[PDB]
């Protein structure tokens, strides 16, 4: 296994149904405003809504911590709203 | 000319890493993030960078850059292209290098 | 200038394997087998080759391509010369290295 | 650039030794116990030299080599600088390199 | 111990009479043709004879597989008819 | 641990006074003769008299054997003294 919290993370992202994707689809170029933004967030989900470990991906994105990316079918602000508030 | 590796123990588990499949990580990165992964840990030099330092170079602020480191170990771990960091971690197998392919062919199988 | 080396692992056995000694092992077969061997699974540049493409080298069939590796085997597991291949296989030993000398001076005996 | 290092094992315990480390722990001797360790043990070249040959290099006896031998191993282990010692012994930790720093930034704390 | 078939070839390699001999005396040059081939066998059967391992040998060759070199006494083609017919 | 006689130095060697300071305190440079040998010797020795681990310092090397270096309080010769008579 690996060390530290993301210890088990190879039990499920072998599953996961971006595995071929580029990251592009996941993360925002760092100077992207408006329309681009909220149209890639939404391809990403409609792939999220097919996967099998979506349960896992989201699970591991809330509860270890990821701050950038989709991940789970959550955007980055949707995740910062339901942890921070 | 491929050979250059590190020996590294994180928590009582050892690691093989080698260069050539660390290149292959970064090359998932956009320049500025892969940049920023060099400057900080001293991949470049042996010598790592404060955050201020890193904003130096490129011209943003120290905090721009603790959200570059933030947002690329978020890149790395994804499952869309977390295949390239496995691959990197487990260099200590040789999977795929010529020696374990001349190893395979003398014990058969 | 010595120190090229490469970790592999298989079936959950792990070798450290030396160029150097690798270097010894070739030098006991003939230049084609070792031609070959070089060729076949990517020691000249890490890219293998196919058959037809070493039989092309060579100017004889894939045929005897084959048998030219599957001699190398014999060749290379055969009791009369089988020690430079354990002596490589053996390379996590260090084993006759200036600094297993060192360390031997340094712990006693 | 700093990742020519050597696999030892002395008495069933496995060492990874890098010549950078090696080289700190030769900086804390003199220029001729230094060299003398060098030469005994073949680091210059992969060939150790005899007593006889060291001391026609020095100038000096064989007896004298062998007290230069004898008095660079006591100063290797006394508890002054014996830290270097242990950093030296202790590659395979890979403490303080940058693919330390990495993937301890990767896997967090 | 190795991996794979070849697992415990040193349990008995290291009492080989033949280990200090160049592979030449065990195996042909690729062109060789007539009366040097069988001088090469025999010649390499005599020391067989002599050695401590030669079962070991033998059955290595045999039951395990090596198609070249002569091996516990055998030629290359005494094995193969024994093993193939 | 270590192989061989050494393989416990660093049960103590991590608390010893000394652990700072260049060798040359230690041990006598190669020419050293009359008043700056001396000189040496008790200025390491007035260390060691400080020092937590004297006591597995002066084992060390009397027990498991340093022939060069003020150890555990005790010159070289102090030791050879002691060792061979
Ligand atoms: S839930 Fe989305 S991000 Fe996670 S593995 Fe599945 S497709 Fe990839
Ligand atoms: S039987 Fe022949 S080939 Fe086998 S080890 Fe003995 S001498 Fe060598
Ligand atoms: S007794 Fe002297 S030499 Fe030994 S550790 Fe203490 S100060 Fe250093
Ligand atoms: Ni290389
Ligand atoms: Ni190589
Ligand atoms: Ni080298
Ligand atoms: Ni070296
Ligand atoms: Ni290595
Ligand atoms: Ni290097
Ligand atoms: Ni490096």
């Amino acid at each position: 296994q690996l060390p530290g919290p993301n210890a088990d993370i190879w039990n499920w992202q072998l599953q996961g149904l971006c595995r071929g994707m580029d990251s592009s689809m996941f993360f925002h170029p760092d100077g992207e405003r408006g329309r681009a933004r909220t149209q890639r967030e939404q391809r990403a989900k409609e792939m999220c809504r097919r996967c099998p470990v979506i349960e896992a991906c989201r699970s591991h994105a809330l509860e270890v911590g990821e701050p950038y990316g989709v991940w789970g079918g959550l955007s980055e602000s949707e995740r910062d709203l339901l942890l921070k508030g | 000319a491929h050979h250059h590796h590190h020996h590294v123990a994180v928590d009582a588990v050892s690691f093989t890493l080698l260069q050539d499949q660390l290149q292959s990580v970064l090359d998932t990165l956009s320049e500025r993030e892969a940049g920023v992964v060099r400057l900080r840990f001293g991949l470049t030099d042996g010598q790592p960078r404060t955050l201020d330092e890193i904003g130096q170079v490129y011209g943003v602020t120290r905090e721009r850059i603790r959200q570059i480191e933030s947002k690329t170990m978020s890149k790395l771990r994804h499952p869309s292209r977390s295949q390239v960091l496995r691959d990197y971690l487990d260099g200590s197998s040789g999977s795929g290098t010529p020696e374990e392919r001349l190893l395979r062919a003398i014990f058969g199988e």
